[PDB]
C-alpha cells in the first residue's frame, strides 16, 4: 500500500526541489525566458515542476504494468541476474521518486552541451545530496538504508557514464525522464519509434503501449500540448540515436552492411550530409519498414494530437490558462490533477472495453482467508487485461475474460447491507474484506437507509475489479484485502 | 474582586439519576454496559510488554523496521521511567536493554539521535513522535504480530477504536504529555493518515482519548450565585409612559423607543407559549450580571432594565400600528388582552446584529472580541446559553457530534446556516436575550436540557455489533461516557459558541461581498474574518485555561491551517460557488482544499443559492452528508483538546509536583535516584513554551540538588543546564527591553 | 509604569495554573510555590509578612489584582545587578567569552528577539562591562 500521491514525503521532496530548484529561475542565459500563462510567471517552462511530477508519474506507472504484465505471465527483461522491474519493492519506488525530484533540479538551461550536461547533472546530484543530508534523520534509517544507498542513487542521477540498461533504479529514471520529452520533439514517429524500442525491451508490447497512452493523458491532465501520430508523414526521418539519418541506397534500401553469419544488416547511421539520387529516408519510409514494423504496433496507426473535442483555438486557449501556471507553482495541485488523471485512466479503460446516489460504496464483509487468496487470484487475472490501448486495442480478450470468469459477481442479484464511510466499516464488523464501489454514473439504486445506504445491482450491471488494495490487518489481527469494484453498464 | 463564584473539583461519577443503561428494541430490554478504559488501556500495555519479551526471545528483531525498532525501545524507556514500583521498572528496562544493544550496533546514527532524545526529556517517546510517525501504530502492529493469544472483546474494542495512532496506550502523563506537545511550534503532527484511499482524520479520536482518561468535574457554585441566591418578586414600581411618537421600529417582538439621551428603551412583550417566568429570570440575570460588571470583567454594553409589569394588550396593538412589519410581530404576540412586558433600556448598537452588514471590519473584530471574551467569562461563572442561535439529538446540532455519538464521523449539514443565525443573539455591543440562560450544572446533572437533548449520550450507545451474544449487553467504550458525560457536553458547549461565532461571521462575509466587485477586495474580507475567527478561539483558550493569547493562537496555526480556512469559508458560504459548471468547480475544489480528499456531493445546484433542501436557502453541506466546512472543524477541535488537554497536563503536573515534594521534606525517605527521576518527570510534564513552569522545577532541582549533595547529576545536567541558560537569557531580555 | 506586558501575561499564566479550583483566587497554602515559579523564593517569615498584610477581603485568599499589586510591590527589591551578573556568568569564561554566542542564544532561547536587535545590543557594547553600561 503506497503511491505518489499520497506519500508526505515525496511530496515535502518534491515541495524542496520546488522551493529551491524548480521554483528558481533559470540562469545560463540559453532560453532563459519565463513564459507568462494569464497573470502568473512560469520559470522553467520545459522542465519545471511539472516535468518532475511527469517523471515521477512515469515512474510509477511503468513498475505499475512491468506487475500487471508479471501478472499476464509474459516474459520480461533481466538486470544481469534473474529479476525484472516488476521485482521493485514499494520502497525502493520511494527511493527512487525522491531520486527523481531532483535529477532536472541543476539545469540552468535548456542548452545540451555534453560538458555541460555534465555539469549540470553533477549540480543536481550535489543539491539531492545537501536535502537528503538536510533530513537525514527521517530518510536513511526507514526511506534508504545508509549513506551508501544515498551515494548509489546520487551516482544513478549524476550517472557519469550511459548505463541506463544496469538495474531497475536507472532504467525507472531514465526512461521516465527520457520519454516525457515527447510533448517537444517536433518530428514524433522517430522518437515514439525509439522509446517504444528502448522500453519494450523491459516490459513487453502492450504495458508499453498503456505506458504511452496513460502519458498523453497526464499530458492533457497538466495542460501540455500533445503530439499527433502521423504514421505516413513526409518529413525525413531521424535516428535519435544519436543525432543522425537514413540515406538510401539509391535503389530501395538504405546503406546496409553485413555481419559475419548473417546476410545482411541493419539500416547505416549517417550524418546530416550531401545527397545525391541519395535521398534520405521519410518518416512514412521508416514506418513501414517490415525490419521495424513487425515490432512497433503503432504502424499504420493515427491519434488525435489534441483533445478529441474542443477546436484547436480553444484548445490553445486552454493550453495558455491559468492552470498551466498553476500547475508549475503549486505541487498539491499538480499531485492532485496527475491522481485524478491517473484515476481515470485507470477506469476508463473498463468503459472502452464496454460499450455504455452517491459515487462510492463500502460493503464490508468476512470471509476465510484461502476464499481470499483464491479471490485475489482471480481478481488480478482480471485486472491484469485491463491496459489502457493506444495503438491495438485488446477489447474481445479482456471481454472475454471478464465474462467467462464470472467469479467476482457475487455480489448481485439480492440486496445489500452498503454504506458510505469507511470507518463505519471498520467501526462495526471491522471486516477483511472490504468491496469498494465506484460508480459515478448512475447505475445503482442507491437508496438510502434512514448515514448509510443499500444497493441493488441489476443483471445488465456488472463489477469490474480496479485495484486490489491491502490495508493493515483487522482488529482480531488478520489482513484486510480492501477491493474496488467499477460499475459497468453491459448490455451484454 | 475579580473572581468566578463558580469552582471545578472532582466527583465520584455524574451517574446519578440517569436513564437506566437499557435500550428498548420491539420488547426487548438490552442492557448497556461500560468498557472500562483505563484498565482496557493497561491490560494492552501489559500485552505489548509480554509481545516484546516473545520479541526479543524470538531474535526475529532483524525482521523489524529500524524506526519502528527506535520506538519500541524509546517508548519502553518512557513507559519505564513513568512507573513507580521497582521489579516493573527493573522489568522494563531489562526488555529495554537488548533494543538498546540493537540500536546501538545495526544503526549508530539513530542511536546518536535517540540518546539526545533520552538526555532531553524524561519521556522520549513523546519527543520522537511530534512527526507522522505518530501514525504508525508500532504498540498494535507488535501486539498484532507476536500476542498469538487472541484478544478479548474489550481489548477488541479498544483497539479498534483507536487503531488510528500508538499514542493511544500511553499512560496519563505520557499521553497528555504528547498531546500538549503536539501543538508546540517544531512539531509536523497533523492528525491525517492520508493512505491511497482513506485520508483517516482522528482529530476526533485524540480528544475523544483524552476525555476517556479524566475524571468527572463538578462544579460547585457559590451560596450567593445568581442560581443559588434567590431575590423576591419584582415590582411594579415604574410605568413607561409609552407613546408611538417616539418608536423606531419592531425587532421581531420587540418594540423600540428613542430617548433624548441618546439611549434605547425596548419593550420585550410576552412572546406566545410561554409564562411570565422567563420574563422575570430575564430581568433577574440581566440586573445580577449589571450589579457584577466589575466582578466579572464583563464586556458588553448591557441592557440595563426598569421594570417588568403587565399591559393590556389594546395599548400595545395601538401603539404598533405605525409600524412596517406590524402583522408579523401581532402574531407573534400571545392571544389575551393583557400581555407581559418586559422593559430594558439598552444602547442603540444593542439591537443591530452582529452580523448586520452595515459596519467596518474593525468594528467587527471589536465587537466578535467582546462577544467571545463574555460569552467564556459567563461561561466560566457557570451561566451557559444553549440558544445563541436556532440552529436546529433531538434536532439540536451537535457541534462535536463524534463525541457524543456512536458511529458519528464528521460534523452535520448545517440546513438553512444563514436563516439560523439571523436573528442571532450576539449584538454589535455585546450579548443579549439573556433570559434563556442555564446554570452549568445542568450539564453535570440530568436536568431536563440534558435529557432532552443528550438523550444517547446519557442512555449509552448501541449498535448491533456491541452485542455481546453470549453476556447478552451491549458492550461499549462510548457507555463509559456515561461516567464523564458532564466533560464531554462542557466541550460541546465551548465548541458551540465558537461554531455560532464562525456563523455569524460567515454571515457577514456573504452579506458583504454581494457589494463588492474586485475579487482581490473579497478576499481581503474573508482573509480578515478567518482572523477574527481564529482570534476567537484564541481567546476562548485564553480565558479558559489562562495560556497568553499569542501563544493559544500559535498552538491554533500549528493545527488548524488557516489559509484552507480562509478558502473553504470564502468558497462554501457564498453564492458564488452555484454559477460554476462541474469541472470548473472541480478544479476550485483542489486549490481550497490543497491535500486532502475534496466535498463530494451529488445533490443539483440550485442557481444563486448553492446547496440547498427547499431550493430558496443556502446550506453549508450537501443533504446528509457532513459540513464541508475542514478546517473550522479541525479548528473546533483543537480548540477544546487544547483547553481539556492543558486542564488534564496541569492535573498530572501537580499529582507530580505532590509527589516530589514528599521527597524533598522527608515523607518518603528514598535514595537519590528516585529524587532525580521524580524531578525530571516534573519537568517533562510543563506545558509547551511554558517558561515559569520549568522555572519552578529548575528551583526544585536545584532543592535537591541542596539535599542530595553526593548524588550523580551527569543524567540530569543537560537538559536542566538548557533551562538555567533559557532562564538567565529570560531574566537579559527582561532588563534590555525595560529601556 | 505599571510593568512589562510580557510579565503580565506570565503572572496571569502562573495564577491560573496554581489556582487548583478555578475561581480566580489562590489560597496562601500555595502562594509560595507560584512566588518561586516567578524568580522570587522568600523564607516562610518573609512571605508570611504578606500573609499577614495582603487580604484586605480578609477571607484567606488573594484575588489576581491583589496578586499583581504584591509582584509590583514585591519586584522593586530583587530586581538588581545580582540577577544580572547571574545571568552573565552562567555560560561559560573570564568575563569576556563572545558575542556571536549571545546572539546566537538571543534567537533561540526564551522570547526570541531579531537578528537587528542581536546587532544593537552587540554596537551597544566584556559581559561585565557590557551589563553596567545599561
Ligand atoms: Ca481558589
Ligand atoms: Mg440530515
Amino acid at each position: 500500500g503506497f503511491s505518489l500521491y499520497t506519500d508526505d514525503t515525496v511530496k515535502a521532496a518534491a515541495q524542496y526541489a520546488y522551493d529551491n530548484y524548480l521554483g528558481k529561475p533559470y540562469t545560463g542565459s540559453v532560453e532563459s525566458a519565463p513564459a507568462n500563462f494569464g497573470g502568473r510567471m512560469v520559470y522553467r517552462q520545459h522542465h519545471g515542476l511539472s516535468h518532475t511530477l511527469r517523471t515521477m508519474a512515469y515512474a510509477e506507472l511503468i513498475v505499475e504494468e512491468a506487475r500487471k504484465a508479471k501478472l499476464r505471465g509474459e516474459t520480461l527483461g533481466k538486470f544481469k541476474d534473474g529479476r525484472t522491474i516488476a521485482d521493485v519493492t514499494p520502497q525502493e519506488l520511494k527511493k527512487i521518486m525522491i531520486a527523481q525530484a531532483f535529477f532536472v533540479a541543476g539545469r540552468d538551461d535548456e542548452a545540451s552541451d555534453a560538458k555541460n550536461y555534465q555539469k549540470y547533472h553533477e549540480q543536481s546530484r550535489d543539491a539531492f545530496l545537501k536535502y537528503v543530508k538536510d533530513n537525514e534523520s527521517t530518510l536513511i534509517p526507514d526511506v534508504f538504508k545508509d549513506q551508501e544507498d544515498v551515494n548509489f542513487y546520487a551516482r544513478v542521477i549524476e550517472d557519469k557514464s550511459h548505463d541506463w540498461e544496469s538495474t531497475p533504479a536507472h532504467v525507472l529514471i531514465n526512461q521516465g525522464h527520457m520519454v516525457d520529452l515527447v510533448r517537444v520533439k517536433q518530428p514524433p514517429e522517430s522518437f515514439l519509434q525509439r522509446y517504444f524500442s528502448s522500453m519494450q525491451r523491459w516490459i513487453g508490447s502492450q504495458a508499453t503501449e498503456a505506458v504511452f497512452g496513460i502519458q498523453r493523458q497526464f499530458f492533457h491532465a497538466t495542460y501540455e500540448v500533445v503530439a499527433g501520430f502521423d504514421s505516413d508523414n513526409k518529413e525525413p526521418h531521424l535516428v535519435v540515436s544519436g543525432l543522425g539519418r537514413y540515406v538510401i541506397g539509391e535503389d530501395g534500401q538504405p546503406i546496409r552492411e553485413a555481419p559475419k553469419k548473417g546476410q545482411k544488416e541493419g539500416d547505416l547511421k549517417v550524418f546530416p550530409q550531401t545527397y545525391k539520387n541519395e535521398r534520405l529516408m521519410r518518416v512514412d519510409e521508416f514506418l513501414k519498414l517490415p525490419e521495424i514494423q513487425n515490432t512497433f504496433p503503432g504502424s499504420g496507426k493515427h491519434l488525435q494530437g489534441g483533445m478529441p473535442g474542443m477546436n484547436e483555438m480553444d484548445y490553445w486557449n486552454r493550453l495558455n490558462s491559468l492552470n498551466r501556471a498553476r500547475c508549475e507553482n503549486d505541487v498539491d495541485f499538480c499531485l492532485k490533477q496527475l491522481q485524478t488523471a491517473h484515476d481515470k485512466a485507470k477506469i476508463e479503460p473498463i468503459k472502452q472495453a464496454f460499450q455504455s446516489p452517491p459515487t462510492r460504496l463500502f460493503r464490508g464483509l468476512n470471509l476465510s482467508e484461502e476464499f481470499t487468496k483464491g479471490l485475489i487470484d482471480q481478481a488480478n487475472a482480471m485486472i491484469a487485461n485491463t491496459t489502457e490501448r493506444l495503438f491495438t486495442d485488446h477489447s474481445p480478450e479482456a471481454f472475454k475474460q471478464i465474462k467467462l470468469n464470472d467469479l467476482s459477481k457475487m455480489s448481485g442479484r439480492t440486496n445489500a447491507s452498503t454504506t458510505t464511510e469507511i470507518k463505519l466499516v471498520k467501526e462495526t464488523w471491522d471486516s477483511n474484506v472490504i468491496f469498494e464501489m465506484l460508480d459515478p454514473d448512475g447505475l445503482l439504486h442507491s437508496k438510502q437507509v434512514g448515514s448509510e445506504f443499500s444497493v441493488y445491482l441489476p443483471e445488465d450491471v456488472a463489477l469490474v475489479p480496479v485495484k486490489v488494495t491491502l490495508d493493515g490487518k483487522t482488529q482480531k489481527g488478520e489482513n484486510r484485502y480492501v477491493f474496488t469494484f467499477v460499475a459497468v453498464k453491459s448490455p451484454d | 474582586k475579580q473572581y468566578y463564584f463558580a469552582r471545578r473539583g472532582e466527583t465520584s461519577t455524574h451517574d446519578t439519576s440517569l436513564p437506566p443503561p437499557v435500550k428498548v428494541l420491539s420488547g426487548r430490554s438490552i442492557p448497556l454496559k461500560e468498557i472500562p478504559f483505563e484498565t482496557t488501556r493497561n491490560e494492552l500495555v501489559q500485552i505489548y510488554l509480554t509481545s516484546v519479551d516473545q520479541l526479543i526471545k524470538s531474535n526475529k528483531l532483524n525482521s523489524i523496521p529500524s524506526q519502528q525498532i527506535a520506538s519500541h525501545y524509546l517508548f519502553l524507556r518512557s513507559l519505564a521511567n513513568s512507573e513507580t514500583d521497582g521489579i516493573k521498572k527493573n522489568q522494563i528496562l531489562s526488555l529495554a536493554k537488548p533494543l538498546g544493544i540493537y540500536l546501538a550496533s545495526k544503526e549508530p546514527h539513530v542511536w546518536k539521535t535517540i540518546n539526545e532524545l533520552i538526555e532531553k526529556s524524561e519521556y522520549p517517546i513523546i519527543h520522537y513522535l511530534k512527526n507522522n510517525r505518530a501514525h504508525s501504530n508500532f504498540m498494535l502492529a507488535l501486539i498484532h504480530e507476536y500476542h498469538k493469544e487472541p484478544l478479548t472483546k474489550n481489548q477488541s474494542a479498544f483497539v479498534q477504536k483507536f487503531r488510528d495512532s500508538s499514542v493511544f496506550l500511553f499512560p496519563n502523563p505520557i499521553y497528555t504529555a504528547w498531546l500538549a506537545h503536539s501543538y508546540d511550534e517544531d512539531s509536523s503532527f497533523n492528525p491525517m493518515f492520508r493512505e491511497r484511499l482513506s485520508t483517516n482524520f482522528y482529530h476526533s479520536t485524540l480528544t475523544d482519548n483524552l476525555l476517556l482518561r479524566t475524571e468527572p468535574k463538578e462544579v460547585t457554585l457559590s451560596s450567593e450565585h445568581h442560581y443559588k441566591k434567590e431575590k423576591g418578586p419584582i415590582d411594579s414600581s415604574f410605568r413607561y409612559q409609552m407613546s408611538s411618537d417616539r418608536l423606531l421600529r419592531i425587532q421581531g417582538r420587540t418594540l423600540l423607543f428613542s430617548t433624548p439621551q441618546n439611549d434605547v428603551v425596548a419593550v420585550k412583550v410576552q412572546k406566545r407559549g410561554e409564562p411570565k417566568s422567563t420574563l422575570e429570570e430575564e430581568f433577574q440575570m440581566a440586573d445580577y450580571l449589571l450589579k457584577h460588571q466589575s466582578r466579572l470583567d464583563v464586556y458588553s454594553k448591557l441592557p440595563q432594565p426598569l421594570g417588568q409589569y403587565s399591559v393590556k394588550k389594546s395599548e400595545i396593538l395601538e401603539i404598533s400600528r405605525g409600524s412596517l412589519d406590524f402583522e408579523r410581530f401581532k402574531t407573534l404576540i400571545g392571544d389575551s388582552k393583557d400581555l407581559e412586558v418586559y422593559v430594558y433600556k439598552a444602547p442603540l448598537t444593542y439591537f443591530t446584529y452582529l452580523h448586520d452588514k452595515n459596519q467596518d471590519l474593525e468594528d467587527l473584530t471589536a465587537s466578535v472580541k467582546t462577544n467571545v471574551h463574555d460569552l467564556f467569562v459567563l461561561l466560566r461563572e457557570g451561566i451557559m446559553f444553549p440558544q445563541l442561535a436556532d440552529i436546529f439529538d433531538k434536532g439540536r446540532y451537535q457541534a462535536l457530534v463524534q463525541l457524543l455519538n456512536v458511529l458519528q464521523f464528521q460534523l452535520g449539514r448545517i440546513d438553512k446556516w444563514q436563516k439560523a443565525v439571523e436573528y442571532v443573539n450576539l449584538r454589535s455591543s455585546g450579548l443579549a436575550d439573556l433570559g434563556d440562560s442555564l446554570p452549568i450544572t445542568s450539564l453535570f446533572t440530568s436536568s431536563d436540557f440534558t435529557k432532552h437533548y443528550f438523550s444517547a449520550l446519557l442512555t449509552g450507545g448501541y449498535h448491533p455489533t456491541f452485542f455481546d451474544k453470549s453476556s447478552g449487553t451491549a458492550n461499549s467504550l462510548f457507555t463509559g461516557k456515561r461516567r464523564l458525560f458532564g466533560n464531554y457536553l462542557y466541550l460541546n458547549t465551548i465548541a458551540e459558541y465558537l461554531l455560532v461565532i464562525q456563523l455569524t461571521l460567515g454571515s457577514y462575509g456573504d452579506k458583504v461581498t454581494r457589494d463588492m466587485m474586485d475579487k482581490p477586495k473579497k478576499e481581503a474580507v474573508w482573509r480578515e474574518l478567518a482572523n477574527v475567527m481564529f482570534t476567537s478561539c484564541a481567546e476562548a483558550i485564553h480565558i479558559m485555561t489562562g495560556i497568553p493569547q499569542s501563544r493559544a493562537l500559535t498552538l491554533l496555526k500549528q493545527r488548524a491551517n488557516i489559509e484552507k480556512h480562509f478558502r473553504q469559508t470564502q468558497f462554501w458560504m457564498t453564492p458564488d460557488y452555484s454559477k460554476l459548471d462541474e469541472d470548473t468547480l472541480q478544479m476550485e475544489q483542489y486549490s481550497i482544499y490543497s491535500g486532502e480528499p475534496e466535498y463530494e456531493f451529488t445533490d443539483k445546484l440550485v442557481s444563486g443559492v448553492g446547496l440547498s433542501v427547499d431550493g430558496t436557502h443556502q446550506d453549508l453541506g450537501g443533504y446528509n452528508r457532513e459540513s464541508p466546512l475542514r478546517e473550522l472543524e479541525k479548528l473546533l477541535y483543537a480548540t477544546v483538546t487544547l483547553i481539556e488537554g492543558t486542564m488534564q497536563l496541569d492535573k498530572e503536573f501537580f499529582k507530580q509536583l505532590q509527589q516530589v515534594e514528599k521527597i524533598l521534606s522527608g515523607e518518603i525517605k528514598t535514595d537519590a535516584n528516585s529524587c532525580f527521576e521524580a524531578v525530571a518527570q516534573l519537568l517533562d510534564l510543563a506545558r509547551p513554551r511554558c517558561h515559569f513552569q520549568k522555572r519552578l522545577v529548575l528551583s526544585y532541582y536545584e532543592e535537591a540538588k541542596l539535599k542530595y549533595p553526593s548524588a550523580p547529576t551527569d543524567a540530569y545536567d543537560s537538559r536542566f543546564q538548557v533551562v538555567a541558560k533559557t532562564n538567565a537569557a529570560i531574566t537579559i531580555q527582561r532588563f534590555w527591553r525595560e529601556t | 509604569d505599571q510593568l512589562t506586558e510580557e510579565q503580565i501575561a506570565e503572572f496571569k499564566e502562573a495564577f491560573s495554573l496554581f489556582d487548583k479550583d478555578g475561581d480566580g483566587t489562590i489560597t496562601t497554602k500555595e502562594l509560595g510555590t507560584v512566588m518561586r515559579s516567578l524568580g522570587q523564593n522568600p523564607t516562610e517569615a518573609e512571605l508570611q509578612d504578606m500573609i499577614n498584610e495582603v487580604d484586605a477581603d480578609g477571607n484567606g485568599t488573594i484575588d489576581f489584582p491583589e496578586f499583581l499589586t504584591m509582584m509590583a510591590r514585591k519586584m522593586k527589591d530583587t530586581d538588581s545587578e545580582e540577577e544580572i551578573r547571574e545571568a552573565f556568568r552562567v555560560f561559560d569564561g573570564n568575563g569576556y567569552i563572545s558575542a556571536a554566542e549571545l546572539r546566537h542564544v538571543m534567537t533561540n532561547l526564551g522570547e526570541k528577539l531579531t537578528d537587528e536587535e542581536v546587532d544593537e545590543m552587540i554596537r551597544e557594547a566584556n559581559y561585565e562591562e557590557f551589563v553596567q553600561m545599561m
